[PDB]
């Protein structure tokens, strides 16, 4: 009886790491969704009417 | 390590050549007078593919700038990036080359070459393992054209391995400068190629529609179409300077697209074009990079593959992003569209990805794209050579000069097998 409680015991430890590491990615994730995102500044539109020829 | 010799030649070679090593300079972080104030270290790493070394930190080009009247490279010098150049890579004459291909081809041309070739064996041998050359002139001019394939064919018969490019400016067929364009711009396609095989076509009044429709601007400039020239043309030798997850040189950029040495004739594109009035509204993401690359009305040729068929294709990523949405999209155009592409090659489409997006922006892309849509550009200039030549026309300034009128046929006609060349190719 002992030994089955201690299992028991493992097993809800393994959970709750678990549940810490599913956090973090889902803050992984929520980072990765601003890398595939595109957006231009204004220095590539202060790259066009530089030259008059 | 895999240097690059870049060469230029004419009025086009010098304001386009003038421009794209302003591209450069601020992508790897060069200020106007030579020396490097860049942020990170990846600028610095493998900036030996276009610089050399000086006394101080100061890199300068390996560009030779190539003309044939010394007015044109007043404006080279003076401009916000002219003091970066070494005095001596300018070459120039002081006659003219008069729009007429073989005054720059047998009598003012060939003897300019010779003090040019001893000028590029002289960057080229500085090269720890050169990967080859790069050319950027106009078909149209007399500099560019009557020399500047002068000046490929002295460096293919000695250098046959090596690359040799060509970010050609062939002529606009609607709307162009100069009546007696015809004449140095057919001629010289033949004795284009053999000696290159990598070729591109770079129309101008495909550069219009795009800064005028597609930009939005309100009075377009040269100096906003050689950012087109030279966007296209960093998006090709990118993964040769930034480190990324599927490089590509520029040698493997051939490899998937020209199977047999006479199909060198592509149509480039440039995706991220948007008005900055309409920049707010605009979605951003992966799809609408490879949406608005494949547009007809986005190429940089005056000639559309809806007549034509995608022999193969080419293309190359900037920035950080997910391969799932790259391959997947790159597969997702190529299923639905049957009769746009070949039969007897099964995938069509080579994909490269870089890690340092373009200056100002997250993400880019880059098109290269054979076609047999390209000898639709053929017969219209072979229409109007052949319509002009056989009542005689110009023909003193050509066949006065020591040229003969056989010369004439064989370019005449057997360049225009090249053009039954690419239509048995709508057959299998
Ligand atoms: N697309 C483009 N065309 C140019 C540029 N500069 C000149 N041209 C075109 O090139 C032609 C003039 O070049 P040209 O001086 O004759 O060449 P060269 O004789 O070899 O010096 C004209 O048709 C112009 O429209 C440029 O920066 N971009």
């Amino acid at each position: 009886q002992q030994q089955q409680r201690l299992q028991r015991g493992l097993r809800r430890a393994l959970d709750c790491s678990n549940l810490s590491l599913a956090r973090e990615q889902l803050l992984q994730k929520k980072h990765m969704k601003e890398l595939c995102t595109n957006h231009a500044t204004e220095d590539y539109f202060t790259q066009f009417n530089t030259g008059s020829r | 390590m895999r240097e690059i010799v870049h060469l230029q030649a004419g009025q086009c070679g010098n304001q386009i050549g003038a421009k794209f090593w302003e591209v450069i300079s601020d992508e790897h972080g060069i200020d106007p007078t030579g020396t490097y104030h860049g942020d990170s270290d990846l600028q610095l790493e493998r900036i030996n593919v276009y610089y050399n070394e000086a006394t101080g930190g100061k890199y300068v080009p390996r560009a030779v700038l190539v003309d044939l009247e010394p007015g044109t490279m007043d404006s080279v010098r003076s401009g916000p990036f002219g003091q970066i150049f070494r005095p001596d890579n300018f070459v120039f004459g002081q006659s003219g080359a008069g729009n007429n291909w073989a005054k720059g081809h047998y009598t003012e041309g060939a003897e300019l070459v010779d003090s040019v070739l001893d000028v590029v064996r002289k960057e080229a041998e500085s090269c720890d393992c050169l990967q080859g050359f790069q050319l950027t002139h106009s078909l149209g001019g007399g500099t560019g054209s009557g020399m500047g394939t002068l000046l490929i064919s002295k460096i293919r018969e000695e250098y046959p391995d090596r690359i040799m490019n060509t970010f050609s400016v062939v002529p606009s067929p609607k709307v162009s400068d100069t009546v007696v364009e015809p004449y140095n711009a057919t001629l010289s396609v033949h004795q284009l190629v053999e000696n290159t095989d990598e070729t591109y076509c770079i129309d101008n009044e495909a550069l219009y529609d795009i800064c005028f429709r597609t930009l939005k601007l309100t009075t377009p400039t040269y100096g906003d179409l050689n950012h087109l020239v030279s966007a296209t043309m960093s998006g090709v030798t990118t993964c040769l300077r930034f480190p990324g997850q599927l490089n590509a040189d520029l040698r493997k950029l051939a490899v998937n697209m020209v199977p047999f040495p006479r199909l060198h004739f592509f149509m480039p594109g440039f995706a991220p074009l948007t008005s900055r009035g309409s920049q707010q509204y605009r979605a951003l993401t992966v799809p609408e990079l490879t949406q608005q690359m494949f547009d007809a009305k986005n190429m940089m040729a005056a000639c559309d593959p809806r007549h034509g068929r995608y022999l193969t294709v080419a293309a190359v990523f900037r920035g950080r992003m997910s391969m799932k949405e790259v391959d997947e999209q790159m597969l997702n155009v190529q299923n639905k569209n049957s009769s746009y592409f070949v039969e007897w090659i099964p995938n069509n489409v080579k994909t490269a990805v870089c890690d340092i997006p373009p200056r100002g922006l997250k993400m880019s892309a880059t098109f290269i794209g054979n076609s047999t849509a390209i000898q639709e550009l053929f017969k219209r200039i072979s229409e109007q050579f052949t319509a002009m030549f056989r009542r005689k026309a110009f023909l003193h300034w050509y066949t006065g000069e020591g040229m003969d009128e056989m010369e004439f046929t064989e370019a005449e006609s057997n360049m225009n097998d090249l053009v039954s060349e690419y239509q048995q190719y709508q057959d299998a």
